[PDB]
RNA sequence: GAUGUCAUACUUAUC
């Protein structure tokens, strides 16, 4: 309930960059970025787990108009 | 005789320093008291490995040398590179002919410039505390941000110029913060345009 | 041309395929033949510019319905239907003050766009395939 | 063709009659 | 290979009663999966927060006693 | 990762 799925991100974005971008709406407790270990590139999706479900819902509701590297990043509940 | 980790965590006042390997030692209480001390240093993580802390960075790329500013501000590195480039082009005959009658004055830069760089232009290095140990992945883990501030790389990636006017310098996600309200995870966070003055708070965020 | 042999920072050779080290040059050339090396090798714009604009005088017939605009347009002699779209008053050629309403504009290729301001928030749908029609036999455009 | 013609029309020439 | 599974401590059955009595084929793999999202989602059902005191906790009653003691 | 034969290289101002 406290985890939000962020998609539509480019492969050039980093996990400290995503943690700094997610810190503008609330402190993120954990950030998981699934990436292939054979190629060393991200899959364009990540999971941000906050400290509560209401803060995660407020972060997912305020990230509907975020643009990174020209691509719109979508936030959904997970 | 050997208790589990739950009894060692419940008996000790600091269960965060209790590990799984400390329960099968000869003194769990003494190890829990020594590991949770004030000025104690933890054990290295290479004690349970099988590579002797030197077989991990085999094929990884590494720089040859990181010269400081005081050594590079004397012109000795460029002269050494020029001497290495000139000596690599000489054959065995040019190396044998220069041993009987050498040519003096190789670089001959200065005499007091090295003393001025080592005494007047001396810069202190970036040291660390004694509690911070060293590991194999310590040289690559450099990720170890604040609410209300944005970096230059994040502003270049998101396309948001940081300026003193609060018209476009806040991100376009502030409209949702104005329509819905302040974030519940930070009640002390102040953003310009909603609960802070726009020409005064030019940092686009304040934790008060 | 072996893409696995590289030079380290200590004057040695490194095989990144098997992740092995070699001191001299004679040990790197002899490391390619073997069992472990063989196992590692086997395991691994034009339509907008050409659009003529003469801007004719359009005549719309608005009517308040209850449960709809009827735009009279001349013959275009083409298959391109006139499209309607709802936009905001924030973008304009002169940008007048106090512009905080929306405008639904219908546009065609040989004719000029006719726009009507809607002070209400939502009373209908401005979709093209939902509640619009264009009779080419009488050349009449309707939208409700 | 209708989607190509709708995405290339001028949406700034507004006229209220 | 059997050598890489015997030298690294693999192919050893370990039971984790916290995450629905799951199976783990390694001590280091279980230690890496303890500080993960699955173990955190398993521990959040009982009401225990994700901290460093419950890292080596396996049983649910021992974790509940460690949460009630603090 | 261990084992046993061979080779290369390194260190302690060793002789």
């Amino acid at each position: 309930d406290a985890t939000v799925y962020v998609g539509g991100l480019d492969e050039k974005v980093s996990e400290p960059l995503l943690w700094e971008l997610f810190l503008q709406a609330g402190p993120v407790v954990n950030t998981h970025m699934p990436k292939d270990r054979v190629t060393g590139q991200h899959q364009g999706y990540g999971f941000v787990e906050f400290l509560s479900e209401e803060d995660a819902d407020y972060a997912i509701k305020i990230m509907n108009m975020i643009k990174l590297y020209g691509k719109p990043i979508r936030v959904n509940k997970a | 005789n050997r208790f589990t980790v739950a009894e060692l965590k419940q008996l000790v006042a600091r269960p965060d320093v209790v590990e799984m390997h400390d329960v099968t030692a000869q003194d769990p209480k003494l190890l829990v008291h020594l590991k949770a001390t004030r000025n104690s240093v933890p054990v290295p993580r290479h004690w349970c490995f099988k590579r002797k802390y030197l077989q991990g960075k085999r094929g990884i790329e590494k720089p040859p040398f990181e010269l400081p500013d005081f050594i590079k501000r004397t012109g000795i590195q460029e002269m050494r590179e020029a001497l290495q480039e000139k000596e690599e082009q000489k054959t065995m005959k040019s190396k044998m002919r220069e041993k009987v009658r050498p040519k003096m004055g190789k670089i001959d830069i200065d005499y007091q410039k090295l003393h001025d760089a080592f005494f007047k232009w001396q810069t202190k290095p970036k040291l660390t505390i004694h509690g911070d140990l060293y590991y194999e992945g310590k040289e690559f883990e450099t990720r170890l941000k604040k609410p209300g501030d944005l970096s230059d790389e994040l502003r270049i990636s998101l396309g948001m110029p940081v300026g003193p006017n609060a018209h476009k310098v806040p991100p376009p996600w502030l409209i949702a913060m104005q329509r819905y309200g302040p974030p519940p995870s930070y009640p002390n966070l102040k953003i310009p345009g909603l609960n802070s003055p726009i020409p005064e708070s030019c940092s686009f965020g304040y934790h008060a | 041309k072996d893409p696995y042999f590289m030079k380290n920072h200590l004057g040695s050779y490194e095989c990144k395929l098997c992740l092995t080290l070699h001191n001299n040059e004679g040990s790197y050339l002899a490391h390619t033949q073997g069992k472990k090396h063989q196992t590692n090798l086997a395991r691994r714009v034009e339509v907008k510019k050409f659009v003529k604009i003469g801007r004719p005088g359009y005549k719309v017939t608005k009517q308040r319905d209850s449960e709809l605009f009827q735009i009279d347009y001349p013959e275009i002699a083409e298959g391109i239907m006139p499209r309607h779209r709802f936009m905001s008053a924030y973008e304009q050629r002169i940008e007048p003050p106090d512009r905080r309403w929306q405008y639904l504009l219908m546009a065609a290729e040989p004719y000029e766009t006719i726009a009507f301001k809607v002070p209400s928030r939502e009373i209908d749908k401005a979709e093209g395939k939902f509640w619009t029609h264009w009779n080419r036999e009488t050349k009449q455009f309707f939208l409700q | 063709k209708e989607r190509v013609a709708y995405a290339q029309i001028d949406w700034h020439d507004f006229v209220v009659v | 290979p059997y050598w890489l599974y015997k030298l690294h401590g693999l192919n050893i059955n370990y039971n984790c009663e916290i995450c629905g009595n799951y199976t783990y084929r390694g001590p280091k793999a279980f230690q890496r999966h303890f500080a993960e999202w699955r173990h955190a989602h398993g521990m959040r059902c009982l009401g225990i927060p994700n901290t460093a005191h419950f890292a080596n906790v396996t049983q649910i009653e021992d974790a509940v006693s460690l949460w009630a003691k603090l």
